[PDB]
């Protein structure tokens, strides 16, 4: 039987799947955040490089 | 081509008015 | 019997839902509460390539923010320039309707792929200086959704039928499979590491795999339709989707839950293609009412808008040094847009 | 005529030294008639700007349209400047620089007329082309268009300039004493004139065709004659009903008014019609609005 | 998590009465144009009947015309088919499925062998012991 | 500087000269959509025009009548579900949409299937050519009179045949009565909802017949027409 494979397979999925490590979004949010204020001064889109410097005249 | 007959009639129609008035005026 | 499993199926699932919530302790507009408004942003068309007969579905930056190639329903796969407005080459693919379209980080090579099952790969720097396809990487059931270029010698292509693959040019036949999705990949999405990637479908759920190991990692469920594209977080720690539903939204890999639904009550359209900026502060996201929406990552906003196609925005694409975000539609026209002091 | 009148009668002196209401009529008319030409040079202008700067209306369509456009401008200036010429005799009453002018004024009109009457046919043989025509793709033909656009013209009044000249010649081009002469000119646009009416009745033919299949009726044709009678300027066709009858009295100058008024005003009917009721740009103004807002 | 569970069916005599409940949470039950699937043993899935987002615009197959209706509760989240005057061929599992987008009236792929948007399916046999 | 930068120039010159060259070529060519089902006899009809030749994906057919070329696809290997690549197809001419009449039995799949192809957004101004086929075996069915119509729609007892039929000389009432339904089953979601923008072209066609791109071209001139008096404001 086709359903029978596809029921194993998929609760065998989700058994693995389930035992993760997951990280307080607290935590997560943080990363992001920090990630986010790191690099704002080199991002040449969020606050535009001069035209002295851009390729696009 | 109903500008070039205007024309063409307004051309004549204003000159005969001066001859007619030009003999008279030298009476 | 077949009950027996199900059983286990919902009751894993409820696991997994209850440990989610859990780790949920603040949300992430809860914690950028006090970040400091991104404040409007405007962005000019600074050129605008035209050459294109047809609608485009496809389009990717070379490595050196330089060179878009993009592919269009005419037969065309153009490498313009972006400087200049020159055009590179004009390849002729053997099947007119093309779906999706690449650029290798070498540079060297440009593959392709759509309505044929079929992943044509050119060879640009021939001997002779003539692009000849090199490779036709035939295997999968349904079209051709997206393609990535893993490395020189490797691409990732997510196909129709429900599989995402990874391919060995040199040999051509799949090195592994990624049987995953019940529904198309229409979208994928390499971390900036190599290792993983990511994939939304057509069933609403958007999975992370090991290339390596060759199985699904986790499963990210919170849209309520297909997925039409994805992108990553430049980190690599974080992922942004667009769906039928006119939803962005941003999941998390160690959260493994979703964050933020970027979204409006105005917009009922449905996202064609997004991509973070350079930093990730920005999040563009390609609508079917004929504009984008510059929105972003840390708090849902609306930072600007680009309406300037006439059609649909089938295309998105940010440059590697994130300095011009190039739009292609189904008007045929690629815009150039960038920022303005 | 005028000019010979005094000649004769300065040669009397070196022996012996040894009609009123035609002209207000016409007078009526001439303010009305330059009423409608100023009004048209000045309501096309707005519509063949919204028009030919918007990059979102560039088809071959449009092209033929800003180019019938700017004809109507280039014949509407040239009645203006020939009319502000005018060198009548009241204006007077030796003189210079005005039959010259006069010359070089009145041959701008001539071209400028023909240039507008020919352009009608373009638009009327490329929409033939558009339907009848099959397998051909057209927008190669623009290069033949802009020559029968601009250059038909010039074989119509550059033989009217060497032809009149040696034969005829008047004082300022604008006395026509022969018939035979006032062709050349004349018999071009009946020409043009009545391929139009061909491509016109072809048109519409097709036309009832398409609401026939589809099936109120009567008003959906009407409509559409009138929405294509000014772009192929096929009205004109029947106010010259064979000329060789000439007609008098005040029927005559009544037909002529009419005639008359049509031709006035037909810039900026066919300004309005094509740029105002047509549903594709005014609603793009809508999307261009929205982006400035 | 886009769930349509449906409740209902079982065993009827030909001829009665049946009602079919499904419940829909994950998504918005509203702006979704709804479908009642179904697939008869031996056969593929056919389409029984659909109805508009808030209601207003229902059609029905011709077979079951007359004696099914379908009816909506966008506040209760459950999509409601009746059934009347069963009869023997009717046997056949039911699904539920939604169409793909939202603000819609083109719902596409609806009988298709896999849906990712229909629900589990309710078992409904019209015979006698 | 200016000397490698002419050589780009010269490049990108080349390649916009063989553009425009395909540019003419592309809109000459009409590019027309293939839809069916499985009994449809939507092989038979690309066998008939397959006698002009010039995993596997979509298949293409050129066949070319009175110099006008078309181009003829059908989808061979994809799933059932085909919400996402029939976006593709926004741009082609007409969607030809063949239905098996004989059948009876998925009638009802087949015009839910093309309810969808009419409503749908990206197709909201595509041009259906509707292919009744298997007309023959409809004609078999209904005179031997063992399966009826009425048990599978209701609403066939009270329709009568329209006037404006128009049936082969011999063709017994019944069967006429019986084809002219169905046609009128489509046109009825047809008109319900198009009303300028894309029309249906109902033909009624055999398993063999020799006269099928005629039939195409002869709608497909029309459509073209149509689009451009429409473009004027004419229609």
């Amino acid at each position: 039987t086709a359903s029978i494979a596809q029921a194993r397979k998929l609760v065998e999925q989700l058994k693995m799947e389930a035992n993760i490590d997951r990280i307080k979004v607290s935590k997560a949010a943080a990363d992001l955040m920090a990630y986010c204020e790191a690099h704002a001064k080199e991002d040449p889109l969020l606050t535009p490089v001069p035209a002295s410097e851009n390729p696009f005249r | 081509y109903a500008q070039g007959t205007f024309t063409s009639d307004y051309s004549i129609l204003l000159d005969k008015k001066a001859q007619a008035a030009f003999i008279e005026y030298l009476l | 019997e077949l009950d027996q499993l199900r059983q286990e199926a919902e009751q894993l699932k409820n696991q997994i839902r209850d440990a989610r919530k859990a780790c949920a302790d603040a949300t992430l507009s809860q914690i950028t509460n006090n970040i400091d408004p991104v404040g409007r942003i405007q962005m000019r068309t600074r050129r605008t390539l035209r050459g294109h007969l047809a609608k485009i579905y496809a389009m990717h930056w070379g490595t050196d923010s330089r060179l878009l190639v993009s592919a269009s329903q005419d037969g065309k796969l153009i490498i313009w320039d972006s400087y200049t407005t020159n055009k590179v080459h004009a390849i002729p693919l053997r099947s007119s309707w093309v779906m999706t379209c690449a650029y290798a980080p070498s540079g060297n090579y440009v593959a392709c792929g759509g309505l044929d099952n079929i992943c044509s790969i050119y060879n640009l720097k021939t001997r002779e200086g003539n692009v000849r396809v090199s490779r036709e990487l035939a295997g999968h059931t349904g079209y051709l959704s997206c393609c990535r270029f893993l490395d020189d010698n490797q691409i990732v292509t997510s196909s129709g039928d429900t599989t995402c693959a990874l391919w060995d040019i040199e040999t051509g036949q799949q090195t592994t499979t990624f049987t995953g999705h019940t529904g198309d990949v229409m979208s994928l999405s390499l971390a900036p590491d190599t290792r993983l990637f990511v994939s939304g479908a057509c069933d609403a759920s958007a999975k992370l795999w090991d290339v390596r190991e060759g199985m699904c990692r986790q499963t990210f469920t919170g849209h309520e339709s297909d997925i039409n594209a994805i992108c990553f977080f430049p980190n690599g720690n974080a992922f942004a989707t667009g769906s039928d539903d006119a939803t962005c939204r941003l999941f998390d890999l160690r959260a493994d839950q979703e964050l933020m639904t970027y979204s409006h009550d105005n917009i009922i359209c449905g996202i064609t293609s997004v991509s973070f900026s350079k930093s990730g502060r920005l999040l563009l996201a390609g609508y079917d009412d004929f504009n984008c929406n510059v929105w972003d990552a840390l708090k849902a906003d609306r930072a600007g808008v680009l309406a300037g196609h006439d059609n649909r925005v089938s295309c998105l694409g940010v440059t590697d040094d994130g300095m011009a975000v190039a739009t292609g539609s189904w008007d045929s026209f690629l815009k150039i847009w960038n920022g303005s002091s | 005529t005028a000019g010979e009148l005094y000649q004769r009668w300065e040669r009397y002196r070196r022996e012996c030294q040894e009609f009123l209401d035609q002209r207000l009529i016409l007078e009526r008319l001439q303010v009305m008639y330059t009423v409608g030409y100023s009004l048209s040079l000045a309501t096309l202008l707005l519509a063949l700007l919204i028009l030919s700067l918007f990059r979102r209306l560039h088809c071959t369509r449009n092209y033929i349209h800003i180019n019938l456009f700017t004809s109507f401008m280039l014949r509407a200036a040239a009645i203006l400047s020939r009319d502000r010429l005018l060198p009548r005799p009241g204006p007077y009453l030796l003189w210079n620089q005005a039959l010259a002018a006069c010359r070089t004024a009145q041959i701008v009109t001539q071209y400028c007329v023909g240039a507008n009457y020919t352009w009608l046919l373009v638009e009327g043989v490329y929409l033939h082309s558009l339907l009848v025509l099959v397998g051909g793709s057209e927008e190669g033909h623009f290069r033949y268009y802009l020559l029968l656009g601009w250059g038909a013209p010039a074989l119509f009044v550059i033989p009217w300039v060497i032809v009149r000249y040696l034969y005829e010649n008047t004082q300022c081009w604008e006395r026509n004493e022969v018939k035979a002469i006032w062709w050349i000119i004349r018999t071009p646009i009946l020409m043009t004139i009545l391929i139009n009416f061909l491509i016109f009745i072809r048109i519409l033919g097709i036309l009832l065709s398409k609401l026939r299949t589809r099936q109120d009726y009567r008003l959906r044709l009407a409509r559409s004659t009138l929405f294509l009678v000014p772009l192929l300027g096929v009205h004109e066709v029947v106010f010259a009903p064979v000329t060789e009858e000439q007609a008098r009295g005040a029927l005559r100058f009544a037909k002529l008014g009419f005639e008359i008024f049509l031709s006035s005003f037909q810039g900026f009917l066919v300004s309005v019609l094509y740029c105002f009721i047509n549903k594709e740009v005014q609603s793009e103004i809508r999307r261009g609005w929205h982006h400035c807002r | 998590q886009v769930q349509l569970q449906e409740s209902g069916g079982g065993l009827v005599q030909p001829g009665g009465s049946l009602r079919l409940s499904c419940a829909a949470s994950g998504f918005t039950f509203s702006n979704y144009k709804m479908n009642w699937v179904r697939q008869a043993p031996g056969k593929g899935l056919e389409w029984v009947s659909d109805i508009s987002q808030s209601g207003a615009s229902i059609s029905y197959t011709g077979s079951v015309k007359g004696r099914f209706t379908i009816s909506r509760d966008n506040a209760k989240n459950t999509l409601y088919l009746q059934m009347n005057s069963l009869k023997p061929e009717d046997t056949a599992v039911y699904y539920c499925a939604r169409c793909p987008a939202p603000f819609t009236r083109d719902c596409f792929d609806v009988t298709s062998t896999t849906y990712a948007y229909r629900g589990q399916g309710t078992q409904v046999t019209v015979s006698s012991h | 500087l200016s000397a490698e930068d002419k050589a780009a120039v010269e490049r990108s010159k080349m390649i916009e000269k063989q553009l425009q060259k395909d540019k003419q070529v592309y809109r000459a060519t009409h590019r027309l959509l293939l839809l069916g089902a499985d009994n449809s006899g939507k092989s038979t009809i690309v066998k008939q025009m397959r006698i002009y030749h010039v995993t596997s994906g979509i298949f293409e057919t050129k066949f070319q009548v009175d110099k006008v070329n078309f181009h003829m696809f059908d989808v061979g290997a994809q799933r059932d579900e085909r919400r996402k690549w029939i976006q593709c197809f926004n741009d082609v001419t007409a969607i030809i949409f063949v239905v098996d009449s004989s059948d009876y039995n998925r009638l009802q799949e087949a015009l839910n299937d093309f309810k969808s192809i009419w409503n749908n957004r990206w197709l909201r101004t595509i041009s259906v050519i509707l292919f009744l086929n298997k007309q023959d075996l409809l004609a078999e069915k209904v005179l031997a009179g063992k399966s009826k119509i009425e048990d599978y729609f209701p609403e066939f007892a009270r329709y009568t045949t329209p006037e404006d039929a128009t049936p082969e000389p011999g063709e017994d009432p019944r069967v006429t009565r019986a084809k002219y339904f169905i046609r009128d089953e489509f046109l009825r979601i047809s008109t319900a909802s198009g009303d300028g923008r894309h029309y249906c072209y109902p033909h009624f066609t055999c398993s063999v017949d020799t006269e099928n791109a005629r039939r195409i071209f002869n709608d497909c001139r029309d459509i073209i027409q149509r689009m451009h008096l429409r473009q004027y404001e004419l229609l």
